[PDB]
């Protein structure tokens, strides 16, 4: 019954920030999506580039049969660059959706949720907030970027009710000058669940400040090959079980903070 | 049928075999199709003790290929005898399994070869001799014919199943090693394992792989694989399972023209999880296109080519 | 400028050098751009006598690569001294030329090295030791350190220009050969030459190449090239011109991270005749992207990396 | 002043016979075309296939700025197959035009011209006849094919005045059953110039029957790489000068019969 793989149709694609493209994909893979924080394994349209590109699902629309991703491209030798040349109407070779996502079932209206995102870790957090808004809970969402030049999804997050949104930039070009971690240190309440995704140094800061929190969900990245747990490319050490390897693609990409070392 | 092929320890419904280290122990790819379609499976390497393997990053992309340096991560003999192999026996009792066997020293290789044949679904041991030898200065058991022949003969003494040897392409002359290993009692060969490659990150100016070097696989290495398979086939009479860059039924047949009797498929599974069943089903159409009645005949015609 | 680099016998305006056997003696590619843009040229191999080379088919396509088995076709020393080199001297008197020198036996190598330095535009001899030795059973002079060291020292005795040695990747361990050749007086190295590959035609069931085997080049072999260049750079202090699969300014810089001081470009010229000038002009933009001020600095930073 | 290389635009492309596509290309390369029998060196739209595909120019229109090629495709692993997926409006990476073509300058109205084509050797002969028609000379054109299934350009040749056209098929599915060489043996006049292009066995038959003719022009094929005479991939032995190698791509593709061995 599950589709596993599909030549999806790119509905649109446009550069929404410096070297960051938003692509809308239409297919039957959208009907299988559930938890935020799953990903798609994308084949580059270049036959010399055989490894699929792992990209977070940013949002979806089950009625529209569409999902949305936001991805940063490299230089003209990169595969993501090739993907960005695909035009409205083209097909793209997708495997997915894949991985353990962010759990939301046990979130309830009483809880106060904190969300910490950075860089290209931000896209999957949008579908997360979108789902938490239905549970009538109150969220604070802190997002940091290198520059105004790479800020993404501010408007989408702002249009969400029950959301306080603060935005930092390392250079100060927009919002608060500095890194997200600073806005974390200013938190003045008891958070019951924290969801975070972004660059390793940021994930590390979040994991120390809330090391004692149990509902602490961290979305990881890694170099990948098979994307399904067979090849062992993407292993993290299991913190709670030394002598055991976690696989980012299949055990994750989202882990409990107690499962991870820094 | 036309696709059926018989090898020492292997009565295969077709010659398509996922290569070791690219299929795990089947549990993940089974989610995508019935593994009974396969002829066999080369499961991840088994070492005597568990291995976490090398640090990350472990993989990198290359032109028509990839680099990999997992470092033979595996749960070790006991767990593989108790969990991995039995799961394959329960869910696919008729699917013959090739157990890839690796090690750091000869005693370790021998110990695994003594035990792993006990598993009922294991029909062949694939001896991986591309491993660094800590009794020989880190020398890959497969670059020296005398070392290799000794290892083979020792493992041959304890195997309850036919023993195949997986040859490494990283040698000046593969013919002495192949001859010596057949003389030591090898029932068959598989070739090739990976080439060695390196990528550098332009920003950090350091290697992409934590291990610095990695194994180079994929279609990029098929011409080298065909060269070495062809070279070895003129020099031994035991059969060869060919692999390296195979992606299509065309590639399978090209392996046969080189002298292989069955074909393993590795890196292609990562780009296309269905590649092995897709190849299996397009083999008869493609054999028609080039006037080949059966794979068994083709093997004998090529063997007499010679 | 930033692109300028200085090597034994070579004051290069930039490090981009068309690889031997992929540029002829320049006369055809000159139709497409001013060869003065190049840093240098590795011209087709020179042997003592003319060679028609191998029968056709000579080339085949591979995944991200090609096979070639021309067999070192060249008009021979006299014609190259009288026609090919003078034409390059007349039309491009300031463009330094690297003369690739090949042979079947040592006396042949030595005779060419004695004469070809006389040409005024020839600044460096590139010793191609990947050649079958008819005084050694057909053994490529470059697979045995003692053979190779003898050949180098003999040619070193007669060269009026610095002598570089082109190393072959088809060896178990390239470090002994590299060490021995530096000890014999080599001023520098170039690496790598081609890997060996084979393709089969599915209809005829015979090899595509008349020579059966061919040299494998192109981006497919870049990871192997980087591995061997990196390996050799830790073991010698003479500079290295790196080559193998280079296609872009990115690839050039990656060669530098491996330890090369200049970069030769071969197979890419066949897909894109403008690839060498295109790389030359995009090098400064790409160096900016990764914060590299000059290629000469990068060489010393990497040499101290170490 | 010469362009040498150009991203041409494919005007149209359609399958005109079993696995044979006719592509129309628009670009400034057409202004440089002169002799029939030159070729284009085509990059396959697949980054794992780096050697260009050499394909004869079948006809051109200097005013339209278009040229026409007809090429046979291989299986789904071939590069020509990839080229056939290009659609109207796509760009294709062309080097050219290349090579020594068929000479026509010394043809005059008195002369009786014979043309012998086979298989995919036929396309370049169309522009040849097209040009010879202006010189008011009388042509016989003999074309052979494996089957009706792969016959090409019959209608174009038929619409040419001063042309007798006979067509053979090896199986007899169309016109005369057998090979072109048979229709050659039936020639009943003194031919002053013969132009031929096709499979080696056919070129060999033509070359023996008219070994004594001097104006005998033979268009050769070969495996190629650089396509410009640098790499030495495509050498023929020079018949008139043993100890010399002819290069099909640069000396040819068209040679005088005295320059060739079989
Ligand atoms: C689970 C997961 C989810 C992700 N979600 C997103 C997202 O929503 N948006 C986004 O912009 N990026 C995301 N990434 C990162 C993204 O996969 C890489 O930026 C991308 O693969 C880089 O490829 P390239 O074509 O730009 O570069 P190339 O240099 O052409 O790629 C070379 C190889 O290295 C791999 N690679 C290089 N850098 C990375 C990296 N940082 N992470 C993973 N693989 C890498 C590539 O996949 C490829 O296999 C995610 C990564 C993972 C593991
Ligand atoms: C001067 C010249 C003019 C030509 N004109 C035409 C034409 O007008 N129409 C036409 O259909 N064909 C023509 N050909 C033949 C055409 O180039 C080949 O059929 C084509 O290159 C085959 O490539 P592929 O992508 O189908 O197969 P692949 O198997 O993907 O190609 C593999 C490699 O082998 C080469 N190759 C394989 N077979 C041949 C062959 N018979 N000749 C040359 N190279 C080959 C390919 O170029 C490629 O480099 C011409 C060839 C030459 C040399
Ligand atoms: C991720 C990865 C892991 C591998 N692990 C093993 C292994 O454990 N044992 C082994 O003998 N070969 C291993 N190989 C080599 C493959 O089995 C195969 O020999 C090689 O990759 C060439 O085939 P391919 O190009 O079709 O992948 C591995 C290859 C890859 C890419
Ligand atoms: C057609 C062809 C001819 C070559 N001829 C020579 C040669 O005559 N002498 C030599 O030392 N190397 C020769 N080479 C090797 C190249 O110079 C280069 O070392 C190798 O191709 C790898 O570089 P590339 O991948 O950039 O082509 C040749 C390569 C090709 C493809
Ligand atoms: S990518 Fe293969 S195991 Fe995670
Ligand atoms: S193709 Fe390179 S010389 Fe003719
Ligand atoms: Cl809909
Ligand atoms: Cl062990
Ligand atoms: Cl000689
Ligand atoms: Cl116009």
């Amino acid at each position: 019954m599950p589709k596993l793989q599909e030549m999806m149709t790119i509905v649109s694609q446009r550069e929404v920030a410096s070297n960051i493209f938003e692509m809308v994909l239409k297919g039957e893979l959208v009907e299988e999506m559930d938890l935020p924080g799953q990903f798609l394994h994308l084949a580059v349209p270049n036959a010399s580039m055989l490894l699929r590109r792992p990209i977070s699902i940013s949002s979806w629309d089950k009625v529209a049969k569409t999902c949305t991703i936001l991805y940063r491209i490299g230089d003209e030798t990169s595969g993501t660059y090739e993907i960005s040349k695909l035009q409205s109407g083209a097909k793209i070779d997708v495997m997915g959706p894949l991985g353990n996502g962010f759990p939301v079932d046990e979130v309830v209206s009483t809880d106060k949720i904190l969300i910490v995102g950075g860089g290209i870790g931000v896209p999957p957090l949008y579908e997360l907030a979108k789902q938490l808004e239905e549970k009538n809970c109150q969220m604070t969402i802190l997002l940091g970027f290198a520059s105004e030049k790479v800020k993404i999804l501010e408007k989408e997050f702002a249009e969400l009710k029950n959301v306080s949104l603060k935005i930092a930039t390392d250079d100060g070009s927009y919002g608060t000058k500095g890194h997200v971690g600073m806005l974390m240190e200013e938190i003045d309440f008891e958070v019951d669940a924290l969801y975070t995704c972004g660059a390793p140094a940021m994930l590390k800061a979040v994991a120390k400040k809330y090391e004692q929190l149990e509902r602490l969900y961290i979305s990881m990245e890694s170099r990948m090959a098979c994307g399904i747990g067979a090849c062992y490319a993407c292993v993290e050490h299991d913190k709670e079980d030394e002598n055991h390897a976690l696989k980012v693609c299949e055990d994750g990409p989202v882990f409990l903070g107690k499962q991870l070392l820094l | 049928n036309r696709l059926s092929v018989k090898l020492p320890g292997l009565d295969l419904k077709n010659p398509i075999i996922p290569a070791s280290g690219c299929f795990g122990f089947g549990e993940e790819y089974a989610k995508y199709y019935d593994l009974n379609k396969l002829g066999s499976i080369m499961v991840k390497a088994t070492t005597l003790h568990p291995r976490f393997g090398n640090p990350t990053p472990r993989v990198a992309e290359t032109a028509s290929g990839m680099l990999n340096a997992d470092g033979l991560q595996n749960p070790g003999l006991e767990v593989i005898m108790a969990e991995k192999l039995p799961w394959l026996n329960e869910n696919f009792p008729d699917l013959p399994i090739i157990a890839n066997v690796a090690g750091s020293e000869e005693d370790d290789y021998v110990a695994v070869c003594a035990k792993i044949g006990d598993a009922p679904n294991v029909k062949v041991i694939e001896l991986n001799i591309s491993c660094p030898n800590v009794k020989h200065g880190g020398q890959a058991f497969g670059t020296d014919p005398d070392v290799a022949a000794a290892l083979v003969k020792a493992c041959k003494a304890v195997s309850k199943v036919p023993l195949y040897v997986k040859l490494s392409p990283n040698v000046t002359d593969i013919v002495p090693i192949a001859k010596a290993v057949e003389a030591a009692g090898a029932d068959g060969l598989t070739m090739i394992n990976t080439l060695m490659g390196v990528r550098f990150d332009l920003k950090t100016r350091k290697p992409v792989l934590a291990n610095i070097t990695g194994g180079l696989s994929g279609p990029a290495i098929k011409p080298v694989a065909l060269k070495l398979i062809h070279q070895v086939a003129q020099v031994v009479d035991i059969p060869i399972i060919g692999m390296g860059g195979v992606e299509s039924a065309q590639d399978v047949l090209e392996m046969y023209m080189a002298g292989a009797s069955a074909v393993a498929v590795g890196t292609a599974n990562f780009a296309d999880p269905f590649v092995c069943p897709k190849i299996i089903e397009k083999l008869p159409e493609v054999m028609d296109q080039y006037g080949i009645d059966s794979l068994e005949n083709l093997i004998q015609e090529v063997k007499n080519s010679k």
